[PDB]
C-alpha cells in the first residue's frame, strides 16, 4: 500500500499505470465501495462522493495508460485509500491530512 | 466447365468394346484426358460467374468420387483390388465369360440389383483393416 | 493410441475481419449513405437461416470481437461525415501539445440506416434464438446465419436510441452485477416515443425541447423495477437520481438529430423513489463538443436556419448503480460507445468449423 | 466440401460420420446477384482448398483418405485422461474439443515425428 | 495448391526440401465494379490453382506415390543426367539450377518412373 501526504486545500496527484497505453476503462472507489471518478469510453464520470465537485483526472495523459486522480480542496474527511481498477490490478493507495 | 468437365467425357471413350480391352487403357487415357464497355462490363461478369458455377461443379463432383474411393481403401489407385471375397451369387459366370465377351455396359444390367451390397462389403474391409 | 479423424462437427470460436453489407442508395448524398456505398456491398439476395437442432453453446457478451470490429468502422464513419472546423487532439511527448487542425466544413445530413454485418468465407455466425438470454452462459437454441439484422449506428448517451426491443420481458444483462464499476443495460419491451424538436421562432437558435409522453414513461419504467427487483432483493427501495457530473455528454443524453448534436436533460425523466401529460426534457444544441471517437474536442458550423426534429425510439438504458444498505441509487450512465452497439450485437457469435478431431479408441 | 451434422452425441456420431460422403430472372438488380454470386462462390472454392490442405496433413501422417484411421503413436496419461467409457456415451464433439487445450499442437508434432521415424523403419529392414 | 504458393525459392536444396513440406475515397461509384470484375480473376486463378494440382495428383499417382511429398522411388540414377557427387546438387546449389540442369532428361526420366510402378503393378 502507497501513502500519500497532502497537507490542507492543495492539489494531489495519486497516479496509476497502465500498461498496452490505450485508454482502457478504470475507476476510482473508496473504503465503502463508492465511486470517485470514472473512465467511460472518452468522457469522464463521477459518482456519488464527498469528492462531487472536487474530483478530476488530467485527460490528456489517458491514451499513454497514465490514469491519475487530482483532488482539490482537500478537507480532513477525505482520508481513507483508493482503489484505482484499471485491468484487474487495484492498487491500492492511501490518503492522510 | 473446361477443366475436369472433358474427363467424364473421356471417360465413355471406349464404351461398347470389350471389358478387357477397355479397363486397359484406364492409366493411359486419364493422364491424357486431364490435360467490356460500360453495359457489357455488369454482365460480361455474370457470364464469368456462370461458367465458374459450373467449372467448380466438375471439381466437387471429381472430388466426391476420391471421397469415396478413400473410403473403400485404395485412393488414387485407377486399378486397385481388395481383400472382400466375389460371392457367385452376384453372378455366376467364369472370368473367361466376362473379360472376353462383355461390354462394360452389360453390368450395369447386370450387378445393379446387387450393386448397394457391395459397396457395403468395400467399406468394412478397409474399416477394421 | 489416438484416431484421428476427418468427418467431425466441431467448430472453433475464432476471430476474424467481417464486412459490411448496407441497404445502400448510390444516389443520396446523405453522408451515412455515401460511406455505405463506398465500404459496403448491398444486403443478400438470398439470406439463409439454417436451424441447428439440439447444440448448446456458452456465448459471451463482453468479450465479443464484433463489437470492436463494429467499433473500427464507425470512428471510420464519423471522420468522413462530421469533418469539424477545429479539431484538437492532445499529441503528448505535463507536455502534450494540444495538436491543433483545420479543414472544409460544409453543413450535412446525417441519419442512421440499418448495416448488417456479414461473415466471410469458411466462418460463420451464431444466432442465440432465444428470449430470455441474459448475455452469459449456454443459449439453448443457437440458429446459424451468415449475415446479422439490420443494426443502424445511432449513437447516444443514456438512451439507447432506435434499436431493437426484446420480444419477451424486458431484459437486464451486465458483466458482473454488484461490481458497481459495469453498466447496466436494460433493453426496452415496446418503444417509448421521443420528440425532439427544435422550434421555429426565431427570437434562441440553440434551445430545444423534447417531449416524451407521461402515460408510456411511467409504465415502462414500471416494467424497469420490477425484473430490477429480479436480480435483486424482493423488498429493495430503488430510488432513481439525476446522473452525478463529469462531461456534459455522459451527464446529459446526447445524440445527433441531422447534424446539429443535441444535449437533453433527463432530470426530470429519473425522479421517482419506487416502494412495495408530456415530461418536457430542457435541450440545448451545442457547438464545443468532446469527441468519443478519441480524446480531443471539436468545433462545428452554428445550427441551420430551419426546424429540426427527429421523433424517436428509446428502446434502451444505460444505468449505472452506487453502493449504507437496504436500496440502490440507479443514475443513468453510457457513453463507453462499445456498450452503444453490444446492446444490440448481443446473440452473434463468430466461429469457424474444425473438422479433424483425435479421439480416444486404443487401436492398433 | 464436408461439414457435419449438428454434433450432439459422440458414439452417433461415428457412425453418420461415413455417411456424409458414403452415399451422397431478376435483371434488375446486378450488383445484388453478382457480388453475393462471388461471395457464395469463394466460399465453394474455400470448402474444396480447406479439405486438399487436410487431405495434406493426413498424407503427412499416412492417414490419407481414410475418415476414421488409426495410428500408432500411445496416450501419455498428460493429455486429460477421463473415463474412456462416458466419452462415447454422452457427450458431444464440442465438449470433447474443450477437454483438449493445448494438447492439439503437440498431439500433432508426434505424428509427424513417428511416419518419420517409421520412414526410418521401413527403409531399415 | 497456391500460385504465389512457392516464392520461397532460397539457396540450399537441403533447406529447401526442408519448407517444401512446411508450407479514403478513390471510388467514383465504379469501386464495386472494380472488386467484382477482378474478384473473378482473383477466381479464375485460384481454380485453375485446383485443377494444376488434381492434374498432378494423378500423375503421381502413375507413379503410386499419390497424397505424399517426399516420393522416394525404386529407380536409381544413371552417369547422364549429371552425375554429381550429391553434395554440389543438395546443400549449394538452387533448384532452379538444378532444373536448369536435367530439364533435357525430365522427359526421359517421366517414362521410365512410370514403368517401375507397372512393374511393381505385375507382383499383385
Ligand atoms: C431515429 O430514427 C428516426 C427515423 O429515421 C430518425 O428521425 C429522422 O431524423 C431525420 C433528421 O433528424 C429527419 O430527416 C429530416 O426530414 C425532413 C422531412 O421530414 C427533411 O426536410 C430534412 O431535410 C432537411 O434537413 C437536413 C438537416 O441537415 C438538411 O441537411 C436537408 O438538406 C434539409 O434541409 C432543408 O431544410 C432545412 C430545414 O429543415 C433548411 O434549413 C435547409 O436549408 C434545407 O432547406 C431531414 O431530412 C427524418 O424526417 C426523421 N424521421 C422521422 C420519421 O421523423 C431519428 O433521427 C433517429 N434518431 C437519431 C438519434 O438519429
Ligand atoms: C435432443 O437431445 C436428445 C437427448 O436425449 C437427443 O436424443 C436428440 O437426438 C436431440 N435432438 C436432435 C434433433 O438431435
Ligand atoms: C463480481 O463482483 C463481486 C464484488 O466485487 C465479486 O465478489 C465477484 O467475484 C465478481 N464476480 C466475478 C466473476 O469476478
Ligand atoms: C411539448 O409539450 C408542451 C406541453 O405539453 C407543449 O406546449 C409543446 O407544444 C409540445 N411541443 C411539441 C413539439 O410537441
Ligand atoms: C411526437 O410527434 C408526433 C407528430 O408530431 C405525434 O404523432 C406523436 O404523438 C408525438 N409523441 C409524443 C410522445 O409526444
Ligand atoms: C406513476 O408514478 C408514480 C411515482 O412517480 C408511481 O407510484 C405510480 O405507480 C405510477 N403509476 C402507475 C400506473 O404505475
Ligand atoms: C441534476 O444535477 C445537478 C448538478 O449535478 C443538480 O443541481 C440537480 O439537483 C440534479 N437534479 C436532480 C433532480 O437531482
Ligand atoms: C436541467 O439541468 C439542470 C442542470 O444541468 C438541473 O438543475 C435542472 O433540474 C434540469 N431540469 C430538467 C427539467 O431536467
Ligand atoms: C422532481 O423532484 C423534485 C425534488 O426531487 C420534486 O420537487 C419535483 O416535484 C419532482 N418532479 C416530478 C415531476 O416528479
Ligand atoms: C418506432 O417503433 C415503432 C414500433 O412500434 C415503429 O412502427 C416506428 O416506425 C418506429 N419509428 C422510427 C423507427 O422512427
Ligand atoms: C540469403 O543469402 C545469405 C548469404 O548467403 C544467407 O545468409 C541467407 O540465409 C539467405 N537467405 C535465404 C532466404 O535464402
Amino acid at each position: 500500500k502507497k501513502v500519500v501526504l497532502g497537507k490542507k486545500g492543495d492539489t494531489v496527484e495519486l497516479t496509476c499505470t497502465a500498461s498496452q497505453k490505450k485508454s482502457i476503462q478504470f475507476h476510482w472507489k473508496n473504503s465503502n465501495q463508492i465511486k470517485i471518478l470514472g473512465n467511460q469510453g472518452s468522457f469522464l464520470t463521477k459518482g456519488p462522493s464527498k469528492l462531487n465537485d472536487r474530483a478530476d483526472s488530467r485527460r490528456s495523459l489517458w491514451d499513454q495508460g497514465n490514469f491519475p486522480l487530482i483532488i482539490k480542496n482537500l478537507k480532513i474527511e477525505d482520508s481513507d485509500t483508493y482503489i484505482c481498477e484499471v485491468e484487474d490490478q487495484k492498487e491500492e493507495v492511501q490518503l492522510l491530512v | 466447365a473446361v477443366g475436369i468437365g472433358a474427363v467424364f467425357l473421356g471417360f465413355l471413350g471406349a464404351a461398347g468394346s470389350t471389358m478387357g480391352a477397355a479397363s486397359m487403357t484406364l492409366t493411359v487415357q486419364a493422364r491424357n484426358l486431364l490435360s467490356e464497355a460500360q453495359q457489357h462490363l455488369l454482365k460480361l461478369t455474370v457470364w464469368g460467374i456462370k461458367q465458374l458455377q459450373a467449372r467448380v461443379l466438375a471439381v466437387e463432383r471429381y472430388l466426391r468420387d476420391q471421397q469415396l474411393l478413400g473410403i473403400w481403401g485404395c485412393s488414387g489407385k485407377l486399378i486397385c483390388c481388395t481383400n472382400v471375397p466375389w460371392n457367385s451369387s452376384w453372378s455366376n459366370r467364369n472370368l473367361s465369360e466376362i473379360w472376353d465377351n462383355m461390354t462394360w455396359l452389360q453390368w450395369d444390367k447386370e450387378i445393379s440389383n446387387y450393386t448397394q451390397i457391395i459397396y457395403g462389403l468395400l467399406e468394412e474391409s478397409q474399416n477394421q483393416q | 493410441w489416438v484416431t484421428v479423424y476427418y468427418g467431425v462437427p466441431v467448430w472453433k470460436d475464432a476471430e476474424t475481419t467481417l464486412f459490411c453489407a448496407s441497404d445502400a442508395k448510390a444516389y443520396e448524398t446523405e453522408k451515412h449513405n455515401v460511406w455505405a456505398t463506398h465500404a459496403c456491398v448491398p444486403t443478400d439476395p438470398n439470406p439463409q437461416e439454417i436451424h441447428l437442432e439440439n447444440v448448446t453453446e456458452e456465448f459471451n457478451m463482453w468479450k465479443n470481437n464484433m463489437v470492436e470490429q463494429m467499433h473500427t468502422d464507425i470512428i471510420s464513419l464519423w471522420d468522413q461525415s462530421l469533418k469539424p472546423c477545429v479539431k484538437l487532439t492532445p499529441l503528448c511527448v505535463i507536455n502534450c501539445n494540444t495538436s491543433a487542425i483545420t479543414q472544409a466544413c460544409p453543413k450535412v445530413s446525417f441519419e442512421p440506416i440499418p448495416i448488417h454485418y456479414c461473415a466471410p468465407a469458411g466462418f460463420a455466425i451464431l444466432k442465440c434464438k432465444d428470449k430470455k438470454f441474459n448475455g452469459t452462459g449456454p443459449c439453448p437454441s443457437v440458429s446459424t446465419v451468415q449475415c446479422t439484422h439490420g443494426i443502424k449506428p445511432v449513437v447516444s448517451t443514456q438512451l439507447l436510441l432506435n434499436g431493437s426491443l426484446a420480444e419477451e420481458e424486458v431484459m437486464i444483462r451486465s458483466e458482473n452485477i454488484t461490481n458497481n464499476a459495469k453498466n447496466i443495460l436494460v433493453q426496452f419491451n415496446t418503444p417509448v416515443q421521443i420528440n425532439c424538436t427544435r422550434p421555429n421562432n426565431n427570437t434562441d437558435i440553440r434551445q430545444a425541447h423534447c417531449n416524451v409522453s407521461k402515460a408510456t414513461w411511467n409504465e415502462t419504467l414500471g416494467k424497469v423495477v420490477k425484473q430490477l427487483r429480479k436480480h435483486f432483493g424482493n423488498n429493495t427501495i430503488i430510488r432513481f437520481a439525476n446522473s452525478s457530473g463529469g462531461d456534459l455528454e455522459v451527464t446529459t443524453h446526447s445524440f445527433n438529430c441531422g447534424g446539429e448534436f443535441f444535449y437533453c436533460n433527463t432530470s426530470g425523466l429519473f425522479n421517482s423513489t419506487w416502494i412495495s401529460d408530456s415530461i418536457t426534457l430542457p435541450c440545448r444544441i451545442k457547438q464545443i463538443i468532446n469527441m468519443w471517437q478519441r480524446i480531443g474536442q471539436a468545433m462545428y458550423a452554428p445550427p441551420i436556419q430551419g426546424v429540426i426534429r427527429c421523433v424517436s425510439n428509446i428502446t434502451g438504458l444505460i444505468l449505472t448503480r452506487d453502493g449504507n444498505s437496504t436500496t440502490e441509487t440507479f443514475r443513468p450512465g453510457g457513453g463507453d460507445m462499445r456498450d452503444n452497439w453490444r446492446s444490440e450485437l448481443y446473440k452473434y457469435k463468430v466461429v469457424k468449423i474444425e473438422p479433424l478431431g483425435v479421439a480416444p479408441t486404443r487401436c492398433k
